[PDB]
């Protein structure tokens, strides 16, 4: 299971090389390695069975983790109160991941709270809707933590979402350029953030059109850099004679990417999504997991620093990159791709708050956890501990068991010929749309949990990042399945 | 002390609208009495649309207390238009931002707004004003961002003439001179060089191209950017590995490598990334092979797994 990924405390750590060229870089990277080397070597080896006399023990602090999500937020939170959905998401979907149940009376308040950030024109804000415009990342953010703190009754909120998907859809058009980009607000600002979030949301909702999608796929692929990693944005000359990459391959921008062109692979429309070059993003990823000497953690982009966020955001990605390589290879027609125990071991060794403390987890060593890092941090562990696929044969499975007779009402499009041809197309997208959706697996045998079993946290899924047991009733529910 | 707006004679016909989130609310915040008190008149101001120089007022006092409120920021930028404010002042403003701390994707979204309805003519001290900003913060993303899309905007309108293109590529290879291993700035030299519509593309510009990457790959061997700009633009330009190779083989043991530097541990693993891929476009994927499980095993274990892959894929 291990033979290609090796332990940290099993290889030689040492510093990048200076090649006698002083830099600013070079001065933050070296110290950050004094950071983390520091740490490993205060730590018993999590794979030790000789759990080692004197050294911090590694193991999950769980109830400390559970503890720190908890706990009303003081003052400093404000710059945070047009993210209060993400709020809610990093919170129970670290609950989730941990393994800890909200009982009903508390999921209620926060199906409760999330629809008061509802607009009936369309869409979730960053908190009240008489307090802020519909924006796509808390649309993101509220949608799944309804599916995660939600349920089909009166009072959980899925109804709600369902009587919502027409002004939603409205929303997502009117947020629609014709280049493929989207704001993520009105007036706001183009990038693929805003795409991944929307994507997400229109595929759970059944609400997925051909004028939804046009250029999308487009917009997305010329996202991708010189490096194989994505920037937030592509710009179109004057549709587009040409389209330029407007920054850096980043993790969390290629995460955004990978997991929308993901997304599209689904819709059946012809020639489409335009395709990337998955060989690039795929090195790209894998090139981002720091040295042992920084604790196997990710980097989100070249010559910066490691941060257990981009456990989620990079890691996350591979076995998105790793899928798709795997198809462009199957057109032209197994070791792990990344070194999965190493991820785990920056997550228990560097990645928590010191014991006894706080709880939490963080970017780094020297870092305040907070309930990002920690999301990010648990949901990065998850894709390292347990090897997730999308397997043909469970989609083959989704195919075959697809009511088309069930579903809810058809969107209504903006431009007359917006919508599916006719009701053999749309019927035959809703089936690839949710049969895809639901082919993330977790590979029998695949599991890797660094430190014992108690360090085990739940399966997340790839490109959603909620567990499939929330996953699949809430799409199901959408798409009448159930 | 603080004095509330309930008792401030310019606002007194309006009537405060409190924040709804219902009861029992999930993650609130505690907020100060006076973010709470502009956040009600606020809710008052938008409901009723009222676009007035109180209103520009009460953005401006909610910005700097909560720069990434993004509805705010829409709404000042609807009250600017609406009552065609002088954007320059507001640019300047946000300059004044800068000097106090205040940053955000909000502050440079604004500024974007700005200059795209400013339309000017020449946007130079735009593009001197991000410099400025990048020299304490030189890998800020979304500066470099801005950057990209104000070239990018500005040259469809034919704004960005040859002599600015030319500096600003003379400003790139100093931020490159002062840290080579800046990847963000390295971006930026691959716009400038070879991705922006206007680009030159002769066999003369490519030999510039490589005797640049290949003397910074020799300056600092280890630099995983200045190697990721050469696999790109071999790429992008369907130019062979092998006649390089001579410049790259020492880094496994045009412009060739020094005795190399201090401090220059060998193998450099992404020479051997070169030198697998050369052997590849050779046909020679025993070779290849065998150097992707030196990779694997040896020079660099913590992609033993990739790696793998790669020599898998050979074999
Ligand atoms: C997704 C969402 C939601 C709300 C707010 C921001 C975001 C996305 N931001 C994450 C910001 N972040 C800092 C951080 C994380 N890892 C390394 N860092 C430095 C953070 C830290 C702790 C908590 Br608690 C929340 C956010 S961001 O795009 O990377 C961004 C925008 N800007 C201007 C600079 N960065
Ligand atoms: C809503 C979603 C999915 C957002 C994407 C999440 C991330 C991580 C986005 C990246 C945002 C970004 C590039 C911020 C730039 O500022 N951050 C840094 O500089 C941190 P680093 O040094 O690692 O680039
Ligand atoms: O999150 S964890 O680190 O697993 C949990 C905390 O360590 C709690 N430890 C208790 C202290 C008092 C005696 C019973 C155990
Ligand atoms: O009826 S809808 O348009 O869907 C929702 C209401 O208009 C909410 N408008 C808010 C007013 C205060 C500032 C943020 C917006
Ligand atoms: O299930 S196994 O992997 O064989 C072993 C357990 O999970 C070990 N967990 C420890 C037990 C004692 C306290 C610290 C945690
Ligand atoms: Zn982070």
């Amino acid at each position: 299971a291990t033979e290609f990924t090796p332990s940290v405390y099993s290889l030689v750590s040492k510093p990048l090389p200076s090649n006698s060229r002083p830099s600013a870089t070079l001065d933050e990277q070296a110290e950050t390695e004094d950071l983390i080397s520091q740490l490993f070597d205060l730590t018993a080896d999590p794979n030790a069975l000789v759990s080692e006399h004197g050294k911090r023990y590694s193991g999950l602090r769980k109830q400390e983790h559970t503890q720190f999500l908890a706990s009303q937020l003081p003052g400093k939170f404000v710059s945070l109160d047009a993210s209060r959905p993400w709020l809610v998401f990093w919170t129970v979907h670290s609950l989730d991941l941990l393994g800890v149940a909200l009982d009903q009376g508390t999921k209620d308040r926060v199906v409760s709270t999330l629809l008061h950030f509802l607009s009936p024109k369309g869409g979730f804000g960053g908190g009240p809707a008489n307090s802020q415009i519909p924006h796509l990342l808390p649309t993101y953010a509220s949608v799944c933590s309804l599916a995660i703190a939600g349920n089909d009754s009166s009072t959980g909120g899925w109804k709600d979402l369902a009587a919502a998907r027409q002004s939603i859809y409205e929303f997502f058009m009117r947020c629609k350029r014709p280049d493929g980009g989207f704001v993520v607000c009105e007036g706001g600002e183009v990038d693929v953030r805003g795409t991944y979030c929307l994507l997400v949301v229109a595929t759970l909702l059944d609400i997925i059109t051909p004028e939804l999608l046009h250029n999308v796929d487009k917009f997305v692929s010329a996202c991708q850099t010189y490096e194989g990693g994505f920037a937030c944005a592509s710009f179109p000359f004057p549709e587009p004679s040409c389209r330029v990459s407007m920054a850096e391959a980043h993790g969390g921008y290629t995460s955004c990417s990978l997991n929308s062109h993901f997304l599209l692979t689904s819709v059946p429309l012809p020639s489409f999504p335009l395709s990337i070059d998955a060989n690039a993003a795929l090195r790209w990823t894998v090139l981002q997991q720091g040295e042992p000497i920084e604790g196997g953690g990710f980097r989100g982009r070249t010559n910066k620093l490691v941060d257990g966020c981009y456990s989620w955001w990079v890691g996350g990605g591979a076995p998105v990159a790793e899928e798709l390589v795997r198809r462009e290879k199957s057109r032209k027609v197994i070791p792990p791709i990344f070194n999965r125990v190493a991820l785990q071991e920056f997550t228990l060794v560097a990645a928590q708050q010191d014991p006894g403390s706080t709880g939490g987890l963080r970017d780094k060593p020297g870092k305040r956890p907070d309930q990002y890092h920690t999301c990010n941090n648990l949901s990065g562990l998850s894709i390292a501990q347990h090897k997730m696929s999308h397997s043909p044969s469970t989609v083959s499975s989704n195919r075959l068991k697809f009511d088309a007779s069930k579903g809810l009402p058809a969107v209504k499009p903006v431009a007359p010929g917006g919508g599916w041809k006719n009701e053999d197309e749309r019927q035959n997208a809703r089936r690839e749309i949710w049969a895809n959706a639901l082919g993330w697996i977790e590979e029998e045998g695949g599991e890797i949990i660094v430190g014992g079993k108690d360090n085990r946290i739940n399966t997340t899924t790839p490109v959603f990042n909620i567990l499939g047991l929330r996953l699949k009733p809430f799409i199901n529910y959408f798409y009448c399945q159930e | 002390t603080y004095i509330p707006m309930s008792q401030r004679r310019s606002w007194a016909d309006v009537k405060p609208i409190m924040q709804d989130d219902g009861p029992n609310p999930v993650v609130p915040i505690m907020y100060s009495e006076e973010y709470k008190d502009a956040m009600d008149y606020f809710r008052a101001i938008a409901a009723k649309e009222e676009k007035s120089e109180r209103a520009l007022e009460l953005t401006e006092i909610i910005v700097r207390m909560n720069p990434a409120h993004y509805t705010v920021w829409q709404y000042r930028f609807s009250l600017l238009t609406s009552l065609n404010k002088s954007l320059e002042d507001e640019l300047r403003l946000m300059n004044e931002f800068a000097v106090q701390n205040l940053k955000s994707y909000q502050v440079w979204h604004h500024r974007l707004l700005l200059l795209d309805r400013i339309s000017p003519q020449d946007p130079v001290s735009e593009i001197e004003y991000i410099h400025g900003s990048l020299l304490p913060d030189p890998k800020n993303y979304h500066t470099w961002a801005y950057l990209h899309w104000l070239y990018s905007h500005f040259s469809t309108l034919g704004r960005i003439s040859e002599a600015q293109w030319g500096s600003e590529l003379d400003w790139c290879n100093e931020m490159l001179r002062v840290d080579g291993r800046n990847n963000s700035a390295w971006g930026w030299r691959w716009y400038l060089r070879v991705s922006r519509p206007g680009a030159e593309t002769s066999s003369r510009s490519l030999q510039d191209e490589l005797i640049y990457i290949l003397k910074s790959i020799h300056l600092i061997p280890h630099n995983v950017s200045a190697w990721n700009y050469l696999r790109g633009f071999l790429k992008h330009f369907s130019l062979p590995l092998v006649p390089i190779l001579p410049a790259i083989l020492p880094y496994t043991a045009f412009p060739m490598p020094s005795p190399l530097p201090e401090d220059t541990p060998l193998p450099v693993p992404l020479a051997l990334e070169y030198l697998a891929d050369s052997f590849i476009e050779q046909n020679r994927v025993d070779d290849a092979a065998k150097v992707f499980e030196k990779l694997s095993s040896e020079y660099d274990q913590m992609r033993a797994g990739y790696w793998e892959f790669r020599r898998r894929e050979c074999a």
